């Protein structure tokens, strides 16, 4: 099948810090694999 | 990868004072030149800076101020500034002087309902309640048979109980058509029953039924909670004079008949004052004496101005704000007598008058700017300078009122912002009170 | 130091990326869905 994924986030709250730490970590986490 | 964002509804509507967010004072109580939406009026804002500390001090009763100054000088805007400066919890009760002419109650008593609505009261009301699915329901009989008790079995996620309750609760359960499997809520202080429909456990039991169904209640059957009520002394006064509490045939029917006002007796306000003093002694209550704002006070009747002598001298009364836009009028109801602001000299001692005054062209430009960015519109400096000129030609309100009509004309004309070519047209389409009075005096043969 | 980690790991860790196997299964569509928080949310969030 096709796959779709959704994330629900509130602008200007605290969840954007969680997304920013998640992006910063995801970029660090890529280079140690490939 | 993808991003999505959503909104689906209109804003709050813009209104004639909606730019006013507070008095725009500094920490010393001096007025800033332009702050919190207001500009100019520094004496009147500094004065209102004393008055917001007068309200918040609570010590005083029936102190009053009269904002006095020409049309458009910001008197009702400053009472709105005070209403914002006090925040939500202190009650601000707006009134227009011509509201006293009721057809149900005397003019001399509409004022007391307004006064008593402006004294707020915060109550830590403990409510104790039974709720659950009704699993059993049985009345217990006695000789003249009469009902002595009802037994209700109640069920919740946390357990079940089987309670002896008063026959007034059974009369309420019958009134509410409560049956086994119904989720119900009862508060023992009011004796008041609410049905919520059959429990979700029964939502499968029929193919077609009228019921909404609800999830089984949670926590114990019998529990108690504080409601931190906000209430006003008027709301105590009226609720006893035509009582809708209790559960009997009479109170159930005072809740149906036409809700006529009534001349509440001075004795009931007396017995209410005693009951709220006991709730303050018990620590259950905090009083929050607030503000009554009688806008357009210059047309209370002389009956009402003379009643205000007894009301402003009460030990109970809220702080009062009046406003008048009027000169040396005749006082209403007198036909002979003329006095400043249209208010009797006898009342004009009992008020700290706040003089409010006309605007410089610079203040009109600055209000028109603060107003334009509140109506949500962009305006070019040459067009805003032209509205400043229209302010000097006419009045602040007409000059403000052109803004939205000019923005509609601009977006019809395909521009993003008000250009001078838009205001210069709107000025030709819509007359003001001064320019219309010229053509209406020249053509006076035909109106 | 990344190349040292890779030369340590190569003899005792396997690797893929799904496209080295999944010639005929979909990639995810992934949506960052923003939400406007409500009045009761703004009131409590501002109080915090
Ligand atoms: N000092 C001020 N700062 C900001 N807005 C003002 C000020 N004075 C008047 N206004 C605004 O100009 C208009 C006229 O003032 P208003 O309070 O309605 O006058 P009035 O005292 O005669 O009833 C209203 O839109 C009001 O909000």
């Amino acid at each position: 099948k096709q796959v779709t994924v959704y994330r629900l986030i509130c602008k200007g709250t605290i969840e954007e810090r969680i997304l920013q730490r998640a992006k910063e970590k995801s970029e660090i986490q890529r280079m140690v694999i490939s | 990868k993808i991003e999505e964002v959503k909104s689906t509804t209109k804003t709050q509507r813009i209104a004639s004072h909606s730019h006013v967010k507070g008095l725009g004072l500094d920490e010393s109580g001096l007025a800033k030149q332009a702050a919190s939406g207001l500009v100019g009026q520094e004496n009147a804002r500094e004065a209102c800076g004393v008055i917001v500390e007068l309200i918040k001090s609570k010590k005083m009763a029936g102190r009053a101020v009269l904002l006095a100054g020409p049309p458009g000088t910001g008197k009702t805007a400053l009472a709105l500034a005070i209403a914002q400066e006090l925040g939500s919890k202190v009650p601000f009760c707006p009134m227009v002087g011509s509201e006293v002419y009721s057809t149900e109650i005397k003019k001399t008593e509409v004022l007391m309902e307004n006064f008593r609505r402006a004294i707020g009261l915060r109550i830590k009301e403990t409510k104790e309640v039974y709720e659950g699915e009704v699993t059993e329901l049985t009345p217990c009989e006695t000789e003249n048979k009469t009902i002595s008790h009802v037994i209700i079995g109640l069920k919740t996620a946390k357990g079940t109980k089987q309670l002896k309750l008063d026959p007034s609760i059974f009369e309420s359960l019958q009134k509410e058509r409560v049956e086994a499997g119904d989720v119900i809520y009862i508060e023992a202080n009011s004796g008041a029953v609410k049905r919520q429909g059959r429990c979700d456990t029964y939502a499968t039991e029929f193919d077609l039924e009228a019921e909404e169904y609800v999830p089984l209640p949670k926590g114990d059957v019998h529990k108690k909670k504080e409601i931190i009520q906000d209430v006003t002394l008027h709301d105590l006064d009226v609720a006893n004079a035509r009582p809708q509490g209790g559960q009997d045939i009479l109170s159930m029917m005072g809740q149906l008949m036409k809700p006529k006002k009534t001349e509440i007796t001075d004795k009931l306000r007396g017995e209410i004052n005693k009951v709220v003093n006991k709730y303050i002694d018990q620590g259950i209550a905090e009083l929050v004496p607030g503000v009554l704002f009688v806008d357009e006070v210059h047309m209370l009747d002389i009956e009402c101005f003379t009643y205000l002598h007894r009301a402003l001298e009460s030990s109970i009364a809220p702080i009062v704000i009046f406003a008048s836009n009027r000169g040396n009028c005749v006082i209403r109801g007198t036909e002979d007598i003329t006095s400043p602001h249209g208010i009797p000299l006898d009342l004009l001692d009992r008020v700290m008058i706040i003089r409010t005054m006309l605007y410089t062209p610079q203040e009109m430009k600055q209000i028109i700017k603060i107003r334009a960015q509140t109506e949500g519109i962009n305006i070019s400096e040459e067009a805003l300078n032209h509205l400043g000129e229209i302010g000097t030609k006419t009045t602040l309100r007409y000059s403000v009122q052109l803004l939205t009509p000019a923005n509609l004309l601009a977006k019809i004309n395909g521009k993003d912002s008000i250009e001078k070519e838009h205001v210069e047209e709107i000025s030709e389409l819509f007359y003001d009170a001064k320019s219309s009075a010229k053509i209406l005096a020249d053509q006076q043969d035909k109106y | 130091q990344l190349s040292r980690l890779h030369m340590i790991l190569k003899p005792f860790m396997l690797r893929r990326i799904k496209k080295d196997v999944e010639n005929e299964l979909s990639d995810k569509i992934e949506i960052l869905m923003y939400c406007q928080l409500t009045s009761r949310q703004k009131l409590l969030y501002q109080a915090l």
